[PDB]
RNA sequence: UCCAUUGCGACAACGAGCGAGACCCCGGCCGCGGGCGCCGCGGGACGGCCCGCGGCAGCGGGAGGACGGCGGGGCGAUAGCAGGUCUGUGAUGCCCUCAGACGCCCUGGGCCGCACGCGCGCUACACUGGCGGGGCCAGCCGGCGCCCGCCAGGACGCGCGGAGCCCCCGCCGUGGCCGGGACCGCGGGCUGGAACGCCCCCGCGCACCAGGAAUGUCUUGUAGGCGCCCGCCCCCACCGCG
């Protein structure tokens, strides 16, 4: 009755979730974290990062909702 | 003016990032380690709190001024109501040692100079909060 | 089988027992202008589009 | 990450979910009396995954447990205030807490009072509520010797 | 002549009995620069019981309510001065007249 | 905070010409105008400075049907006391909207260009009668009673 | 151009004659509180603009009741989410969704004398939409207990898959049900 | 026809009346005097007018318009009930106890005991939710300061002053959970002749993961949600009037 509750070791698990990411066209801070096996608090922290990138282009800025779609998912 | 113009959020916020480097205040420990208010459920998680509480003081005392606010004053910008009891919830005040430290400790810096009912500004503190504000905005 | 396009030429008279009902004379708003009293729930005025009807079902103004 | 799951001390499991903080609280919560207010610092990270702290930080955060006054909590957050036995103020451990409760009801029995009466019948103690409020389970007074 | 400062302050029940004994005060006044009169916010006096002397029935309550309504009357006179006033003053009975030195 | 002479009381001497009431759900807003060089700041505060940000678009609409060089250049100091949070910006909303008809005076079909500002949103120039209903007795609130335990 | 600044309300179009004068998509304010007392009269859709009548209904179940302004937070996230779902107006996929949600047919017992078995009733044109905009909603509601997905992204879900004649949103696959119901209970 | 013998017509009935109305209380708005405390006195939406129907009374659709044809309230006929209260009383009949008193004072009880069953309430079941600091906002109509103490509170004083929810950015995975807040150990106090009253701090984490029959209560500032004040009261609200 469980998920995968954090447990992020950053190593091929972190690069397939980018991957992920480089896969799906538009993402929801909530929706990647059960899109992909693992908890909210590791969702908003990688995309953070894609931001610190410019890898990931946010819509909506809010406490309840963030929304990022990847700047070169067009590729 | 500008000091109406920084958002409260933006204002507080950004002033204790050089008070910070200012040395102004001096926190103390057992304000860190205890939880604000007789209502809040557990200790906030700012860790700074205290240095977050003080850019909180400091910006609402602008707007009052020559009017002035006690102790119980600025615990009014931050009242607060229970939220777990079977019965229901009337509201009460903050912490007052916690608030009494902030003005007291903003008293010794000067930037407030306070002699009537209970607190006001020095001017050389409004003129200074006031000119944070003007670097704020523009 | 599509529901038929009507034209509420008039709204009738508020039945069912419990007034919940409308039934209100209709015409079609596509067709050779059959018109019959057809039974209606919810807010109805004239000149109303009904998109809503398989045309068979005929009701009635005794009441 | 090295979340490290597991990691259990005082015979009780933690998580690789839970932050450094409720790991405590979440201590069986029998041992730890929270409310944090020295539990949110301590030495320990704020928010991370508690299996991820060091050994190091956990042998600190231990010693502040076991010596709470060194540590400079003050004695409000701690249970045991003044102590009916050598009258000595004292945190409470996930052991003590049951022995200490045995210390708290066998003294209630062995010193006779209404306040025991009210706990070896099991009728509820204070609140004098076994009257028309817990139908619930059946823990009201009913009796039946005979 | 010791021009002092007095307050005039009317308390009544009545409406119609208050604008009346009002009325007087600024007429005898024109004579001793008075300043206009100042009307109080009504001061309500609510006080509701359960009309039913015995506990029968939906409790119904009567909401009982008194309205007191002040006037302020600023006078710069001599003391004498307000007691000549008061012979020509309109007096109905039970209305409170307060002079405040 | 109620009625009070506070429609002047905060300011003294720079008699701000237009005087303007606005008021939505027991919220008071009186608009002073100066015809200056762009101030629509009302409570003196910013228009953009709101209490909900969402809402602050809704008080724009003057600015987006009628024309901007209205709002291009004027003078405002608002005194708002009462009302929740959200009564308070449409009483705003109407002192502003009503200060800017103020403003206009001379022309005498200045009802003319208000009403596009009606037609597109009404009540930006009406008061409503909505006000709080009272409780009476057996009833915890005003359009309600304590549950009938029989019919 | 005024709807969050994007999405115009000029664009939307009456894709369907179903429902045509009940839906108004004319005059919104951005983000539309539109806190308007639209409660006197038996006849005014047109007064209670759609996406604001949403708003209403978003807000519900005691703990939400009162919290119009969380609604028209879910309704510009919603948006947001359904522009990237499909570069189509968000607005638009409403109107189609409304018209595609709510009931072409119900059957009330309708009867006049004594028996009581559903008889089979055309719906108003009036009544489709007022249920429709309650049944997107409750499409995201009946799924807003212990979701991941948040109550926003609840809703955008509905409008989008129902907004075609494909049925997978609570919503359509209850005027599809009660469409049966009207069938069977001819 | 109207909520209504509410009318308009017509009638061995013809005139009266009392209910309903009227009236009064508070708002929808404005004007005059004023004013500290915006508060006293007037007026004003009249089914008036438009269109359709109306014997006519009325009747819809309408526009102007603070407001549409009672604002939110009170006062409420004749006739009853073997309804309730002798336990509010200088409202009291009959009848009892009249000093080892059912008189009247003190001291300790009890109504706070008490399977199950109920008759209202209250808080929950979390994800539009938490819990987060931190932008706040009232209307009843209300006083504050300073200093120690986590608070609880206490001292020393001066007469003086405002909610929550929500809104903030955050922290947070669907875990009886950091949901919920029970039960209940350990202290700090309050006030009171006295806690067995209460609050705060720190344990603790009850049930409960959307409620079967069978029920209620309500159409706009309404339902719900969320707080303030009072009544009583040393103490103490979930109650009630607001």
């Amino acid at each position: 009755k469980v998920d995968y509750p954090t447990l992020f070791a950053d190593e091929a698990a972190m690069n397939e979730a980018l991957k992920f990411i480089k896969n799906s066209k538009c993402i929801t801070h909530t929706q990647i974290c059960e899109r992909l096996r693992v908890s909210v608090a590791l969702a908003k922290r990688v995309m953070r990062q894609l931001v610190k990138s410019g890898d990931f282009a946010i819509v909506s800025k809010s406490s309840r909702m963030t929304i990022f779609k990847n700047m070169t998912k067009k590729e | 003016s500008s000091v109406t113009r920084v958002p409260a959020d933006v204002f507080i916020n950004s002033f204790a990032a050089h008070l910070k480097n200012r040395g102004i205040i001096k926190c103390p420990a057992f304000t860190d380690y205890v939880k604000t208010g007789v209502s809040r459920q557990y200790a906030p998680r700012d860790a700074d709190w205290f240095y977050i509480k003080a850019a909180s003081v400091i910006r609402h005392f602008y707007i009052s001024g020559s009017h002035s606010i006690g102790v119980a004053g600025l615990a009014r910008k931050y009242s607060s109501l229970q939220k777990g009891k079977t019965t229901p919830h009337h509201t009460k005040r903050a912490s007052c040692k916690v608030i009494r430290s902030i003005v007291s400790q903003f008293l010794g810096q000067k930037l407030l100079i306070a002699g009537e009912r209970g607190r006001h500004i020095s001017p050389n503190g409004r003129k200074m909060v006031e000119d944070f504000a003007e670097g704020l905005q523009k | 089988p599509e529901p038929i396009n009507a034209r509420v030429i008039e709204v009738l008279g508020r039945t069912s027992s419990r007034g919940g009902i409308t039934q209100v004379k209709v015409e079609f708003m596509t067709g050779e202008k059959r018109q019959i009293i057809r039974n209606v729930i919810g807010p109805v005025r004239k000149d109303d589009i009904l998109v809503l009807m398989e045309s068979e079902r005929e009701a009635r103004r005794l009441r | 990450n090295d979340y490290r799951d597991l990691l259990r001390m005082f015979n009780t499991n933690i998580q690789g979910k839970v932050v450094l903080e409720c790991a405590l609280v979440g201590i069986k919560g029998i041992g730890r009396r929270f409310a944090n207010v020295a539990l949110k610092k301590a030495n320990i990270d704020v928010h991370k995954r508690a299996g991820e702290l060091t050994a190091a930080e956990e042998d600190a955060l231990m010693k502040v447990l076991e010596d709470p006054l060194s540590h400079g909590i003050p004695a409000w957050m701690l249970n045991r205030n003044n102590d009916f036995e050598s009258g000595k103020d004292m945190h409470i451990l996930v052991n003590t807490i049951a022995s200490t409760h045995r210390a708290d009801l066998e003294r209630l029995r062995k010193t006779r009072c209404e306040r025991g009466v009210r706990h070896h019948h099991n009728l509820k103690v204070r609140g004098q509520h076994t009257k028309s409020t817990g139908r619930r389970g059946h823990v009201v007074g009913v009796q039946r010797k005979k | 002549d010791m021009h002092q400062k007095y307050t005039i302050i009317v308390v009544g029940k009545d409406l119609k009995l208050v604008e009346r004994y009002v009325k007087s005060i600024v007429k005898e006044g024109r004579a001793f620069g008075i300043s206009g009169p100042c009307r109080a916010p009504v001061r309500r006096l609510t006080i509701t019981t359960r009309k039913s002397p015995c506990g029968e029935g939906t409790n119904t309550w009567h909401r009982f309510e008194l309205r007191m309504y002040k006037r302020t009357f600023w006078v710069t006179c001599g003391g004498n001065d307000i007691s000549t006033i008061l012979s020509k003053t309109v007096v109905i009975p039970g209305i409170q007249v307060t002079v405040e030195v | 905070d109620l009625l009070e002479r506070n429609d002047i009381e905060v300011r003294e001497r720079d008699k701000y010409t237009v005087h303007t009431l606005g008021k939505k759900k027991n919220s008071v807003a009186v608009a002073f105008v100066k015809a200056g060089k762009g101030d629509i700041l009302v409570n003196n505060v910013p228009l953009a400075l709101v209490r909900p940000e969402i809402l602050r678009t809704k008080v724009s609409e003057p600015i987006m049907i009628l024309g901007e060089s209205l709002f291009k250049g004027l003078d405002m100091n608002i005194k708002v006391a009462g009302g929740g949070h959200v009564s308070q910006i449409y009483a705003v909303r109407q002192a502003i909207s009503r200060g800017v008809l103020a403003s206009v005076k001379d022309e005498a079909a200045r009802s003319e260009l208000r009403a596009k500002l009606v037609s597109y949103d009404r009540q930006l120039v009406v008061s409503d009668p909505r006000r709080c209903e009272a409780k009476k007795f057996g009833g915890r609130g005003a359009r309600a009673r304590r549950q009938k335990s029989y019919r | 151009v005024a709807l969050f600044n994007k999405w115009p309300l000029t664009d939307v179009k009456c894709q369907d004659e179903s429902l045509e004068a009940y839906i108004s998509i004319d005059n919104h304010s951005f983000v539309p509180h539109s806190a308007g007392r639209w409660s006197a009269k038996r006849f005014r859709k047109a007064k209670c603009p759609v996406v604001e009548r949403l708003t209403n209904s978003l807000m519900m179940h005691g703990r939400n009741s009162g919290k119009k302004l969380m609604a028209m937070k879910t309704v510009g996230e919603a948006f947001e989410l359904i522009n990237l779902y499909t570069g189509k107006n968000p607005v638009q996929v409403l109107v189609d969704a409304v018209a595609n949600s709510g009931p072409r047919e119900d059957s009330c017992r309708i009867g006049k004398g004594g028996q009581v078995r559903r008889q089979s009733v055309d719906v108003s044109p009036l009544r489709r939409v007022n249920i429709g905009i309650y049944n997107i909603a409750t499409g995201a509601r009946k799924a807003a207990f212990r979701k991941v997905r948040p109550f926003a992204e609840c809703l955008a879900e509905e409008i989008m898959n129902a907004a075609a004649g494909a049925d997978k949103s609570y919503a359509i696959s209850q005027r599809n049900s009660v469409e049966r119901i009207a069938v069977s209970n001819r």
